[PDB]
RNA sequence: UUGGCGGAAAGGCCUUGGGUGCUUGCUGGCGAAUUGCAAUGUCAUUUUGCGUGGGGAUAAAUCAUUUGUAUACGACUUAGA
RNA sequence: GCGUUGGAUUGUUCACCCACUAAUAGGGAACGUGAGCUGGGUUUAGACCGUCGUGAGACAGGUUAGUUUUACCCUACUGAU
RNA sequence: CUAUCUAGCGAAACCACAGCCAAGGGAACGGGCUUGGCAGAAUCAGCGGGGAAAGAAGACCCUGUUGAGCUUGACUCUAGU
RNA sequence: AGAACUGGUACGGACAAGGGGAAUCUGACUGUCUAAUUAAAACAUAGCAUUGCGAUGGUCAGAAAGUGAUGUUGACGCAAU
RNA sequence: GUGAACAGCCUCUAGUUGAUAGAAUAAUGUAGAUAAGGGAAGUCGGCAAAAUAGAUCCGUAACUUCGGGAUAAGGAUUGGC
RNA sequence: GCCCUGAAAAUGGAUGGCGCUCAAGCGUGUUACCUAUACUCUACCGUCAGGGUUGAUAUGAUGCCCUGACGAGUAGGCAGGCGUGGAGGUCAGUGACGAAGCCUAGACCGUAAGGUCGGGUCGAACGGCCUCUAGUGCAGAUCUUGGUGGUAGUAGCAAAUAUUCAAAUGAGAACUUUGAAGACUGAAGUGGGGAAAGGUUCCACGUCAACAGCAGUUGGACGUGGGUUAGUCGAUCCUAAGA
RNA sequence: AGAACUGGCGAUGCGGGAUGAACCGAACGUAGAGUUAAGGUGCCGGAAUACACGCUCAUCAGACACCACAAAAGGUGUUAG
RNA sequence: GUCGAAUUUGGGUAUAGGGGCGAAAGACUAAUCGAACCAUCUAGUAGCUGGUUCCUGCCGAAGUUUCCCUCAGGAUAGCAG
RNA sequence: AUAUUGGCGAGAGACCGAUAGCGAACAAGUACAGUGAUGGAAAGAUGAAAAGAACUUUGAAAAGAGAGUGAAAAAGUACGUGAAAUUGUUGAAAGGGAAGGGCAUUUGAUCAGA
């Protein structure tokens, strides 16, 4: 019979499997459509998540009613700095996709992108890429003719980039590197930008712009196997219930004689690839900016890292994204942020957003001071100095 | 004497056997399996690996729901195990083999395990209690192991 | 051997010059038999191995230890001359 | 495609009313769903009443009390090698 | 504290053969049969849809010229009086 | 029993240790039973009432007895409801 | 010793240190807990849990078989020096 | 007439599927072609029927031979055979130079029940034929007894707060001994004694195959011994309900 | 659910109706050859994408009896009267 | 729940199977109670359920008639050898 | 003259041959269960003869490997033979959600007949 009473399912189908992720760094399945009147640029950028704060900044909303007020917001910071052009890769179309026709990489690559050849970098000879870049021996004429080839073809353009983790606080020491596809017109000066670019960083501000929309591409934070309940968010059962309550109590009717794929069950949860769109890149923080978490109504010449560090990753001390909300992901994690698919004008995108404060009290407490100066202000002298 | 079916040169073989050991005949037999056809100082050094954790027996057919580890990889599994007691009893059988070529007078650095099997003793008989005032059988599943290791030659 | 074109799965198509073999375009000389009255009467291409010469290259992964962005165990993510 | 509710009384299905709501549509899936629960009802054995029966006892009549067992297998499903 | 993984120890239930579906027809609800869909070793943790799962020659109902407990001016008797 | 002082107004500092009220049905109460699904309103109870019997008796045993229980009793008693 | 106390809790004499262990810390459990705001809307049903609790002082209703109800209800205080 | 509207149900699914549109659809007509254990012919097996042939070397007249027809089958009937234990006769049968039994993707005969042979194993009896006889043939009976699996190295070995260090012993120590430490029972005990019951479990020495659901060098285990002393403590005596 | 006559299934395989006790065809010793039955001949699939005259275009077409359904009523759809 | 008397309990003792004992549930009477356990009668009877052991060959059914305390059975006739 | 599943002593069998035959071929009305009345098993076979494996070696030991006894250890007291279920090893082969089977043939292996 019938389900005597109608509530909506619980969770979303098109997130399935809940599987783990095959990656850590989660693949960019759409770049933005090329328009090919543009200049040559990165439709993405690799970062690493460090953290939230929180923000005041007035709200510009005509209608609403904090209209010129203003607004606490919480804000996520990623670590951004500059990628290392290293290769470039030529996509040809076919009736069955698009397919790599030849990648030319540059001749010289760094320590940190060799690393991620190597699943164990200290006792190998280091031998990647050694017999490649003999292929700029003389006059590159191999190296040229690839990318010729790439010219000739490849209808989609895409450089490899990789991360400079020795330039985050990170342990790993192990660079991560990803394809970001190539925009702007002349897919023969597409090659020509990224053979230019060979060995070269590129830096976030000449990809991402304040006030931009941007879509954030992570591996979710792992929670490991996990029941219906907190999975799904099902009803708890009732306290009596006999073998335990956080469960599914039907799981089926007797036909079809299964249980159907779209039933609540128990498995992994988190670790999961999301790509979250319309997140507003509210700074573009650079490093060797002093007063990066400044603003020009606060003036405190402060960074943007929290009294004691960022909790659980450090200090930024270079380029950093700041964006609205919340990203996928969790602190320390390899984060893609990319371009908006579309050109969204909706009054919530294209708000110019001046920012009048950026919290720096720390974030392993109850913070109270935004800097050591102000802590020294209000706390005066103590036995131990200050 | 009457060891189960070979087919090397006796003449350049030792021979060892073990009957009525009180060790998992299941274990008994995987931990054989492992070291089936191997070099006698290959496989004993790979017996202490096994008794100190390092590398582990592949449980190829007694493995219904046990356990998984990466120890099997090298083996191609993913089910395997350390079963110290199959372990130890076929250390004592592969010495005692080891020795029984020396007394014979073989080359002890081309001594290969040519042969090893493992069959089932009779099961010694102990009672378990279960609910409801009912007994059932608590046996243990002993082993008869032989091995023979011989003379590699061409 | 010359040059070009071909990326949809190109792996092929075209082209240059010289060398060399054959030519049934035409006219001759010699041979074939006994596989016994037929017997697929063995002529193809698919992998692999070994040997003889010649050219070329001179690593990794796993276990173990370690990390916790991971994790029931596997797995994942890290580090280590 | 999408949603189709919160409550008072009743084991109730049904019903009825209060109320919100965009709306409070009807149904199936072994009258879906008890090794998922619960056990209020029904439907063992205790007991009371009314009517019936000489009686033992009967009662789609009422009332109160009344043990809800097992998965480690195969498949399916969820995740994981 | 389990579950989990390990060393040691080590049962039981159950078991025609077994184990992917949809429809068909069929003892009128198939794991096998027909027609289709499909289909790739070996597996681990969970799970309770299914195996019309297990537990017990249904206790309800009916049948038997099968009983037994109980009752009564049933039939036939009997202690006692 | 009281007073001053004292403290992050804490102090039966852990431990130990009644929730309360307005009512209805029902059994007066304390007590008792279905060991292993029913603790109840069921049974018992004190109180009330009825019955039989003066011993060659009432009630009840025993196959029978020169046999028994009440009865080491006697109606303010025993026996049956 | 605390305390009304053979309560609970700690200790002396005496006795034992026996329950298969090691490593992790997923789900679901078993046992123990906490929870913003609301406060029975849950459910057959306040099931479960919570709240109350010792002592001293004050105060204590209907009804009553005058014996009770009664710790009614409802308040206040409590350490140390 | 065909087609369309009428024409709404529950897992996703059915002209059988694919698919088919002057059809591979519908109505109709003509041929060709495909194939049943049916029909036709032949062979072989058996059954039934009708016959021929005791005139000899001629042993199978229940034989040999000729002719025709037929052959589905539960329950059931009958017939002819196969096999087993034992019995009378016979083969002056087989056999320690290897009987019986058992094993044998080796061989042969029979439609079959079965029979025969080779090889291996083995060790003391056994078989062919004519008859006699029966406790004479198994897949089942939730059959009986015994044995063995998959499940499965799985469920699990999680109540009673709790163990740790070192040394000794030993082949081997998480578990034994000693020392050190940390704890608990907390006198209504995890203490000290007894009644019932047990019966040597007491104690010492040796000692670990089994048992102590891990282990074990330890033990209420195993092996060998030692040990219970009464005029006064009980029984014994008395009577109780009662026998 | 119950009768009549016959033929079947039970008790029966075989070819066909995809599938199916009973329908169609045909009943069965072991084989060979030929021909057929019913049913079929695009491919599955053995066998003419045969020949001939027409009808039908369906945004739910139709596609062989038993048999696995459809009606009344309608349509300048189209065809013939 | 109850916890100083219709209290709890040891030992002794009595009551024994259509019997005991029952503050009464058909309760208890050695895991046995709406009639204990043990052995024998007894291989109790069963129109009911299950099973019923080698091959081949030939023939080959009935579920209908009448009667029955008969309707899951038999006799009888029929069908069969 | 008749009876005789008891007792004592004898002779026999178309009987049974260790799941049979008495329950008991054996320390069987035993071990064991029950308070009790009662209930009540399982269990025979080295070899002619222990000749029951001296001695060496590895192992803490059990045992192993040798040596040896024996007609045989393919008879080692876990003992005649030694089936099947089930199992190990080796060898061969096959294997996309069972396996097994029928007809026919390929291939591999194997084999009788003239
Ligand atoms: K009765
Ligand atoms: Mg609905
Ligand atoms: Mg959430
Ligand atoms: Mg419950
Ligand atoms: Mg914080
Ligand atoms: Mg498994
Ligand atoms: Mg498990
Ligand atoms: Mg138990
Ligand atoms: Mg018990
Ligand atoms: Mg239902
Ligand atoms: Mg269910
Ligand atoms: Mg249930
Ligand atoms: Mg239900
Ligand atoms: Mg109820
Ligand atoms: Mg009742
Ligand atoms: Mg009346
Ligand atoms: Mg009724
Ligand atoms: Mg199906
Ligand atoms: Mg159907
Ligand atoms: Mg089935
Ligand atoms: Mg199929
Ligand atoms: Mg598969
Ligand atoms: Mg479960
Ligand atoms: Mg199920
Ligand atoms: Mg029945
Ligand atoms: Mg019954
Ligand atoms: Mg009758
Ligand atoms: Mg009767
Ligand atoms: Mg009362
Ligand atoms: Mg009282
Ligand atoms: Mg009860
Ligand atoms: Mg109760
Ligand atoms: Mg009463
Ligand atoms: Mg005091
Ligand atoms: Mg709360
Ligand atoms: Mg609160
Ligand atoms: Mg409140
Ligand atoms: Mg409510
Ligand atoms: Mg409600
Ligand atoms: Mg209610
Ligand atoms: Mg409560
Ligand atoms: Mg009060
Ligand atoms: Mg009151
Ligand atoms: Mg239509
Ligand atoms: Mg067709
Ligand atoms: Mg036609
Ligand atoms: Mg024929
Ligand atoms: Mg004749
Ligand atoms: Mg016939
Ligand atoms: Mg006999
Ligand atoms: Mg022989
Ligand atoms: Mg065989
Ligand atoms: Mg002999
Ligand atoms: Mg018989
Ligand atoms: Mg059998
Ligand atoms: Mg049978
Ligand atoms: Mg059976
Ligand atoms: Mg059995
Ligand atoms: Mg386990
Ligand atoms: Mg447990
Ligand atoms: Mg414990
Ligand atoms: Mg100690
Ligand atoms: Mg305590
Ligand atoms: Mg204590
Ligand atoms: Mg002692
Ligand atoms: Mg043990
Ligand atoms: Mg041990
Ligand atoms: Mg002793
Ligand atoms: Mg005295
Ligand atoms: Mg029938
Ligand atoms: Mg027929
Ligand atoms: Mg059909
Ligand atoms: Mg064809
Ligand atoms: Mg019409
Ligand atoms: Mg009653
Ligand atoms: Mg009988
Ligand atoms: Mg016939
Ligand atoms: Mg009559
Ligand atoms: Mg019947
Ligand atoms: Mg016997
Ligand atoms: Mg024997
Ligand atoms: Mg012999
Ligand atoms: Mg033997
Ligand atoms: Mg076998």
């Amino acid at each position: 019979s019938h389900r005597k009473y109608e509530a909506p399912r619980h969770g979303h189908l098109g997130f399935l499997p809940r599987k783990r992720a095959a990656s850590i760094r989660a693949r960019v399945k759409a770049f933005p459509k090329d328009d090919r009147s543009k200049p040559v640029a990165l439709t993405s950028f690799l970062g690493y998540k460090a953290g939230m704060t929180t923000i005041v900044r007035d709200l510009d909303r005509p209608g609403s009613k904090f209209h010129k007020r203003e607004v606490v917001e919480a804000v996520t910071v990623v670590d951004t700095p500059p990628v290392v052009v290293v290769g470039v890769v030529g996509y040809v179309e076919t009736p069955r996709g698009l397919r790599s026709l030849t990648t030319v990489w540059a001749e010289h690559l760094s320590d940190e992108v060799k690393r991620r050849f190597y699943k164990n970098w200290y006792k190998s000879k280091k031998k990647a890429f050694t017999k490649y870049s003999a292929k700029y021996a003389q006059d590159g004429a191999g190296i040229e003719r690839e990318l010729a080839r790439i010219k000739k073809y490849a209808s989609v353009v895409r450089v490899l980039v990789h991360t400079q983790i020795r330039k985050t606080p990170l342990a790993q020491k192990k660079a991560h590197l990803a394809e970001i596809q190539l925009n702007g017109g002349s897919i023969s000066e597409k090659v020509d930008w990224a053979r230019e670019h060979f060995e070269k960083t590129v830096a976030v501000d000449s990809v991402f712009e304040q006030n931009e929309m941007i879509d954030a591409i992570a591996v979710t934070k792992g929670h490991g196997f996990e029941g219906v309940t907190h999975r799904w968010g099902t009803k708890k059962l009732p306290r009596k219930t006999h073998r335990g309550l956080r469960k599914v109590a039907c799981i089926g009717a007797w036909h079809p004689a299964h249980v159907m794929w779209s039933v609540a069950r128990a498995g992994q949860r988190g670790y999961h690839s999301r790509t979250s769109i319309n997140h507003k890149i509210y700074r573009v923080g650079k490093g060797d900016d002093e007063a990066n978490g400044a603003t020009s109504f606060d003036r405190t010449k402060k960074t943007i890292t929290p009294m004691g560090g960022f909790v659980h990753y450090g200090e930024i001390k270079n380029d950093f994204i700041m964006v609205k909300g919340c990203i996928p992901g969790n602190r320390k994690r390899i984060v893609t942020l990319r371009k908006s698919l579309y050109t969204n004008t909706s009054r919530k995108a294209l708000e110019e957003v001046s920012l009048k404060w950026i919290d720096t009290a720390s974030k392993f407490g109850k913070g109270r001071f935004q800097t050591p100066a102000e802590k020294h202000a209000f706390m005066g002298t103590l036995k131990k100095d200050l | 004497a009457r060891y189960g079916a070979t087919s090397t040169n006796p003449a350049k073989s030792a021979s060892a056997r073990g009957s009525y050991l009180r060790v998992s005949f299941k274990n008994t037999r995987e931990t054989a399996q492992a070291i089936n056809g191997w070099e006698l100082t290959k496989a004993q050094k790979y017996l202490e690996q096994v008794l100190d954790h390092q590398r582990a027996i592949p449980f190829r057919r007694f493995n219904s729901s046990i356990g998984r580890t990466a120890q099997g990889k090298e083996f191609g599994v993913t089910k395997a195990r350390w079963p110290a007691k199959s372990v130890k009893f076929v250390q004592g059988l592969l010495q005692n083999a080891a020795a029984n070529a020396e007394a014979k007078g073989l080359d002890a650095t081309k001594l290969y395990v040519s042969h090893i099997q493992v069959n089932q003793a009779p099961k010694q008989r102990r009672r378990t209690y279960r609910a409801h005032g009912r007994i059932n059988k608590y046996e243990s599943s002993p082993s008869h192991i032989e091995l023979v290791v011989t003379e590699k030659e061409e």
